[PDB]
Formats: structure tokens, sequence, C-alpha cells
């Protein structure tokens, strides 16, 4: 998945968008809106969770995001992107006893927390090592329209990997630079060498590299051309493997990898090309989403949302004239060329 | 093959005093739970559902689950078909890691079951709780059977809980000495 957080110039707004990367046969996709009227405690007397209302992308049967993103009542955006372990001494702080399933302290922190900081307490707790990712939490309340850097609260991230959760406010980063981009690889430095990522980058180099893999890489080149809800779509869309520098693959053959992009296209990597590692290969898996808000957006409850894999600039996948006709993919539309829309 | 919209409603009889699914919009229900289905022209679902603040949140959360899967069946099965039919099915090579899976996951759930029975007072376990009474309503009313639990209750680990768990797999998986 990939995730970017745009400081508009001028600070005029804040977006925050996440785009799923997931296997093809996941593209049957529910948009959810759930209003609750969970109490904090198992008592009358406990107030209304902060989080009772909350609309995200999901799919059938899953009873959280799972992308993750949610728009929360309580004037918070979550989403993540996934970090993993690659290290195999930190297993041992996956235990049936003690820990929460990631699912569930998602649930929970949403409904709970009505800023990052509790967020942040709330999902940290049983820490299970499982679903390891990194968390974005945009509190919209902390956000002034126009206004000067807060110093605070705005940006919360978190990072979980077994064992360990780092969690800083990145607020003054986020004005600073002005975007928070998420690709999968850990931010903090702690977090990363933990999870045995050095390894890999000794190893593969840059694809590993927190700043210059072909996702940071784009997004520092690309992100400021985010201006506003469609560039926003528009660069979470993206994918242009072929011809992007920023995409090619010098261990690979070919060099130019669908993978490579804001929204991989991994079905159109060629299935005899070599690759020095699974992520690169032919697969059906990619981006399969965007969902983004904004401040007046999220204030109603509400997201641009586009579902199937990207088609801006690689062919339209279609099932049926792909190299994956025969997966099960049931209820799917056969072609993928939808639209954003307004959700609702 | 689901139909353009679906709207049920979960309602808590008087009498019987037995959860029940009517077909429509009843606010007097415990839950609602309205499905459009625009896949075919957006590629997108699109769900929304309350409880009602009148019931405690613990029938709320159950009846949550209850009225999602009433409006979303045939999209659960698919999914379902499409993502995890198979995984750890009744002919898995990985019988080993399996084994170990589902010790992991009814050790996992009567761990928290235990602590929600433990802290009746916490806020935390109470949450969870919820979440998993959600989870259970949403196995049962697809089973097409409604037990509301007023104490602790037995999550199937490879039931709906799988649709849950895909995230939290991708390290279970290497945990747990899956091979990869
Ligand atoms: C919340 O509400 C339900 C419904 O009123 C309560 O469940 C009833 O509990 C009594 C005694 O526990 C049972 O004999 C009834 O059969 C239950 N009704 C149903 C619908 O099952 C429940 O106890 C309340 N609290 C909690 C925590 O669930
Ligand atoms: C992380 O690992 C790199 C490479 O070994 C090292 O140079 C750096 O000091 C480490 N940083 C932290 C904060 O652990
Ligand atoms: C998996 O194998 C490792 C050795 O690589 C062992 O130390 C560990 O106990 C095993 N974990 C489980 C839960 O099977
Ligand atoms: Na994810």
């Amino acid at each position: 998945c990939s995730a970017l957080i745009k400081l508009l110039p001028g600070g005029h707004d804040l977006l925050v968008a996440h785009n799923t990367w997931n296997s093809y046969q996941n593209m049957l996709r529910i948009i959810k809106k759930y209003r609750l009227q969970f109490r904090e405690g198992p008592q009358e007397e406990y107030p209304l969770v902060a989080g009772n209302n909350l609309v995200f992308s999901s799919y059938p049967g899953t009873i959280f995001s799972g992308d993750d993103f949610y728009i929360l009542g309580s004037g918070l955006v979550t989403l993540e992107t996934t970090i993993g372990n690659k290290n195999p001494a930190l297993w041992k702080y996956v235990q049936p006893q003690g820990c929460v399933l990631e699912w569930i302290r998602n649930v929970v922190a949403n409904r709970l927390a009505l800023d990052g900081a509790t967020w942040a307490d709330v999902f940290k707790r049983f820490n299970s090592g499982t679903y390891n990712n990194q968390w974005m939490i945009v509190d919209y309340k902390a956000f002034l329209p126009n206004g000067p850097s807060p110093g605070s609260r705005v940006l919360t991230i978190l990072e979980q990997i077994p064992g360990m959760v780092v969690v800083a406010d990145k607020t003054a980063e986020l004005y600073k630079t002005t975007y928070w981009a998420s690709y999968n690889i850990p931010y903090f430095e702690t977090v990363f060498n933990a999870s045995g990522l050095q390894a890999l980058v000794a190893q593969y180099g840059d694809w590993f590299s927190y700043t210059k893999n072909p996702r940071a890489k784009i997004f520092q080149r690309d992100q400021s051309l985010v201006e506003d809800m469609d560039a926003m779509v528009r660069l979470m869309r993206y994918n242009d493997f072929l011809h992007d520098p920023l995409s090619l693959c010098e261990a690979c053959n070919p060099k130019p990898n669908a993978e490579n992009a804001i929204s991989a296209r991994s079905d159109l990597n060629p299935a005899n090309g070599s690759y020095p590692f699974q992520a690169l290969h032919q697969r059906a898996h990619g981006g399969i989403d965007v969902k983004v808000t904004s401040f007046t957006l999220a204030k109603y409850m509400s997201m641009l949302a586009a579902s199937g894999p990207t088609w801006d600039q690689c062919p339209p996948f279609q099932w049926s004239k792909s190299p994956f006709h025969s997966m099960l993919h049931m209820g799917q539309p056969d072609l993928w060329m939808f639209s954003p829309i307004r959700v609702p | 093959d689901p139909p353009v919209s679906r709207t049920r409603s979960l309602l808590l009889d008087a009498a019987s005093g037995q959860l029940r699914l009517e077909d429509g919009f009843h606010p007097d229900a415990v839950a609602w739970a309205n499905l459009t289905n625009a896949i075919r022209e957006t590629g997108w679902a699109y769900l929304d559902l309350s409880t009602n603040g009148r019931y405690n949140d613990s029938l709320q959360a159950y009846a949550a689950g209850v009225v999602e899967a009433s409006v979303s069946e045939e999209l659960i099965y698919m999914h379902w078909m499409n993502t995890v039919v198979n995984y750890c099915g009744p002919f898995e090579y990985e019988v080993g890691y399996c084994e170990k899976l589902k010790n992991f996951l009814e050790a996992n759930l009567e761990w928290m079951q235990r602590e929600m029975e433990l802290n009746p007072d916490s806020p935390y376990w109470h949450q969870v709780r919820l979440t998993l009474l959600q989870l259970k309503g949403l196995e049962d009313s697809y089973e097409g059977r409604l037990t509301f639990p007023t104490g602790r209750f037995t999550i199937k680990p490879l039931g709906f809980l799988l649709l849950q768990i895909s995230g939290d797999l991708e390290d279970l998986e290497p945990a747990l000495n899956k091979t990869n």
C-alpha cells in the first residue's frame, strides 16, 4: 500500500490518501459506514465512545478496514502501510497470551481515541507483532485551514514490529516538508534496524531503503504536484513503469518494473522476467484502490474512492485478458476501469 | 449475486425475547443495515449500518455483525471463496503450520475470553468484547442461527475470524515457522 498525507500550499487543506496494495482476488469491496452507540466501559454511566461513527474502505465479512483507511467521527483519520518484520529473532514476541491481534487493536483504538496520542496509546497495548504497520493518525481537529504549524497533534506516526512500538508526533515534520508519504518501509531507524531491513538494503539495495526506494523517490519528486483532490487521486494511482526512470529495476530483466510505482501493477511484469526477489515478479497483486479525504470531506465523514488496479497510464486490468483469468474472482467485474466516486 | 439494495434489521422481541431478522428499515430494532451494491458500476458496494443506543452495547455489537452478514451474504460467500476458502483447509500440506496456527488462535481467543471475565470493569476489554461480539454475530447470522452470548463465547479460529486476520497472518505465518 501507498499513503500520502499532503499539506496543500498555504496550508489551504490537508489531504489524506491511501492506496491498498493487495491480491487482485481481494477486489470485492465495501465502503462501510458504521453508526454505533458503544460506551467506553461495561456500564451505562460510561460515556459514548469517541469513535462511534466511522467510514472506512473494507471487504465483505471484514468488520474493520484491512487497508487500512478510516475516517472517524472523532475527527481522526487513521491509515496504514505495512512494514512487516524480517528479523526472525523477534517472532518470540508473537504469543497467544498477552497479544491482541492487530485488527482488534485497530478497531479498539479507532473507537476509544479522541486524538493521535490516545490512539497510539490504546493501539500499542498487547502488541501482537502481527500486521506490523506504520500507522498514520491525522487529527483534523488540530488542523486549522491556512493556519501555521500548531507544533503537535495533527500527525502521529506509530510503527509496530514484534516487541516494539515506536510513536512520535510528526506534525512539525509534516508542516516543514509539507507531506508524509508511506510505502511499506519503517521510518523509525530503531524499527528499521530491529526488523532486519539493513541486511536487505545490503543485499538488494535501494528498494529496501527508506529514502531511496522507488516510491520514496517518486513521492519526493512528485508529491508537490498534489495541489488538490484529483491531483492526489492521480499520484496515488500513479504507475507509468515503462517510461518512468524511477520504475527501473537495475537487477531486473527487463528493467522497467510495474511494482516500482505508487500504484503497483505486478500483473504487467513479464512471467519470464528475471527478478532479484519475489515482490518484483509477475503477480495478481498491486494497487487496488485509492481513498482520499480532506478537512471538509472528513468533517462530513466522506471520501473520494476509486476501485481497481490503476489504468491512468497502464492498460486497464481485465481478468479474462490477463495471465490470471483462471483465478477465482467470483462476483468481480472482469474489466477494471472505474473512476473515483464520492462516498457518499 | 447481490441485489442493488438490501435492508435488514434485527429486532429483539419484547416477549420471546429472541432476536429475529426482518426485511427493511426498523429503527426500533437493535441494529439495521443497508447494502447498496454498485460493484458493476463503480467497483464498490456501500454498507451503512446503525445500532440502537437504547440497547446495551454488547447486544448492539452482536446485532451489528448480524445485520451486516444478512445484507451481504452473497458478497461474503464470494469473498471467502476468492480469498481464504482453501487456507488451512481439510487437505492442507502444511499440517504442522495449520495445527500450530489453530493452537495459537484458540489459545489467543481463550486468553481474551479469560481477560474479559477477569476484568468485567475494564474499558479496554469491554471494547475487545464488543469487537468479538460483532464478529460472533456476523458469523452466527451468516450461518443462520442467532445466539446472543451474555457471558463468554467461542469464536471459531478458522471461521470469519479468517477474514479479519489476513494482515495478521502475514506475520503469524513466519512466526509459526511456515515455509517459505
Ligand atoms: C444486554 O442486553 C441483553 C438483552 O436484554 C441481556 O441479555 C439478556 O440476559 C438475560 C440474563 O442474562 C438472559 O436470560 C436473556 O436471555 C438475555 N437476552 C438475550 C437477548 O439474550 C444482556 O444480559 C445485557 N448485557 C450484556 C452484557 O449483554
Ligand atoms: C541502524 O543501523 C545502521 C547500519 O548498521 C547504523 O549505522 C545505525 O547507527 C543504526 N541506527 C540506529 C538508531 O539503530
Ligand atoms: C520455530 O523454529 C525456531 C527455530 O528456527 C524455534 O526456535 C521456535 O521455537 C519455533 N517457533 C514455533 C512457535 O514453532
Ligand atoms: Na495493509
